[PDB]
């Protein structure tokens, strides 16, 4: 079962910050975790380029 | 020789454990953890799956006569119409009107992918974790595999190591969990007693065997309309496809540590979390004594620059009058800095290279090499502007040293400005007793 691989995404890091530019194809999911007790867990769909910090 | 340590539980940390035994030179031990797994107790409640309505063709019968019969398959709407005109190709068939008989029945039983596409519920409990450890000293270096639980042999080779017990089991799993193709959840599930129509689990068998597939998923029948032959029944949807589509969450991005779930046993590997003790005993035979190298004589430490925090920027000059050349032992007494070099060659010459890392701009490390101990300080100010994608490899433990050298004025001003008060104390204790009289 082949599945698509999106391009490496764009990182700038700032400082105690991350900041990322999406470039997406096709609309796929993106998320992050924390390894400190608290996970503060995330999901968000994406389909347009786009900026997150 | 027993002896008793702890070690964190960051994988990718190399650990230097120092033996110091009199009558023999002091020996350092590299230690390596790879790849924790804990893996929790299963109980298996029930099962869930797809559920097919199996309908059998309708029965007709042109004499006016019911026939209700009630079976012991599951959820049956037992139900025969009268009045019935049906139709078909041949436009329609008998002649009576008003005096017929139509028997519709149907009832559910599992699916056909049953044997595989199956969802699995468990129950959790206090849980055991294995880990592999990889002990190294002189001319010595090999992985083992220990359950690291209460007590527990290695016998790696000539000595014998045993493992101590987690101080807590932080288990990312919790009770109830749900298991289905490579995937977990923290999401509870109504007991295998009754369930809600509809939801989740509206099928609530129990093991693959195909025995007794409760079901309380609502079947319903009604009259059929005058045109045709038909079975009118109503049914909600799956609930185990419409768990499937919503999904989302996957407990794979919630682990509190960042641990990584595997189902094959359905364990958790690769998260640091606590700290474990050791013990070991080591034979007399397995390293050297006093007599062979010593040449400690007198020692002092210099820096060069002390760009800290990001892997090892401490690179530091030890330089030592020398006897006969040969191996020895070099570690640090405290944890505020910490070093690399293992056992290092020494030549006559006695200038030698070390590599260390701390987070503090004034630390404090006492070195120690295989016979003697100089405290070493440095003003270790320039950090690094950068966001490192690799692993840090010191304690996180940040203070500037009680001596120091940038934070001595600070103590001074503090002193002096007690010392007045202090003083002024003195000249009104003098002067109430000289008026005491
Ligand atoms: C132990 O041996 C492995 C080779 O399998 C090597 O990569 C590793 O560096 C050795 N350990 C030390 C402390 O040198």
């Amino acid at each position: 079962c082949r599945v698509p691989l999106a391009r490496a995404p764009g990182v700038t890091y700032g400082k105690r910050e991350l900041t990322v530019k999406l470039h997406p194809d096709h609309p796929t999911l993106l998320t992050y975790r924390s390894l400190g007790a608290d996970p503060r867990p995330y999901e968000e769909w994406i389909d347009r380029y786009v900026e997150r910090t | 020789y027993e002896h008793t340590a702890t070690i964190p539980n960051v994988v990718g940390f190399p650990y230097k454990a120092h033996i110091e035994r009199n009558g023999f030179s002091p020996m350092t031990l590299q230690l390596e953890v790879l790849g924790t797994s804990l893996e929790p107790t299963l109980n298996l409640e029930y099962i869930t799956c797809e559920y097919k309505t199996v309908v059998p063709s309708p029965y007709i019968k042109c004499c006016g006569t019911s026939e209700c019969r009630s079976m012991e398959r599951p959820d049956y709407q037992c139900q025969v119409y009268t009045g019935v005109y049906p139709f078909m190709w041949g436009g329609a068939y008998c002649f009576c009107d008003t005096e017929n008989t139509q028997l519709s029945e149907a009832y559910v039983d599992r699916s056909d992918v049953c044997k595989h596409d199956h969802a699995a519920a468990y129950k959790a409990h206090t849980a055991a974790m294995k880990a592999t450890i990889r002990i190294s000293y002189g001319n010595l270096n090999q992985t083992t595999t220990a359950f690291v639980n209460g007590e527990h042999t290695v016998t790696v080779g000539g000595s014998r190591f045993t493992f101590g017990p987690i101080s807590t089991a932080w288990t990312p799993f919790d009770n109830k969990i749900v298991v289905y193709k490579n995937d977990v959840y923290n999401l509870d599930f109504p007991p295998y007693g009754s369930g809600q129509p509809g939801r989740f689990g509206d099928i609530q068998s129990r093991t693959v065997e195909s025995k007794d597939l409760y079901a309380n998923t609502a079947l319903k029948l009604s009259r059929p309309s005058s045109g045709t032959v038909h079975v009118p029944y109503t049914q909600t949807p799956s609930g185990f496809k419409y768990w499937i589509k919503e999904r989302g969450t996957s407990l794979n991005d919630k682990a509190p540590f960042g641990c990584v779930i595997k189902t094959n046993p359905v364990r958790a590997e690769n998260c640091a979390v606590g700290n474990i003790p050791v013990s070991m005993d080591i034979p007399d035979s397995a390293f050297t004594r006093v007599i062979d190298a010593p040449a400690v004589t007198n020692l002092e430490c210099q820096v060069a620059v002390c760009t800290h925090s990001s892997d090892f920027g401490g690179i530091a000059t030890l330089t030592f009058k020398t006897d006969k050349p040969g191996k020895c032992a070099v570690h640090s007494h405290s944890n505020v800095a910490t070093i690399q070099e293992a056992a290092v060659d020494i030549k006559t010459d006695g200038k030698i290279t070390l590599h260390f890392s701390t987070a503090s701009a004034s630390p404090a490390f006492k070195v120690s090499v295989c016979s003697a101990k100089t405290t070493c300080m440095a003003a270790c100010e320039p950090p690094k502007d950068h966001i490192v994608p690799y692993g840090a490899s010191h304690n996180n433990q940040v203070f500037p040293d009680m001596s120091g050298t940038a934070m001595t004025w600070v103590q001074r001003v503090a002193g002096g400005f007690g010392g007045l008060t202090l003083a002024a104390v003195a000249v009104l204790i003098l002067v109430t007793c000289v008026t005491m009289r």
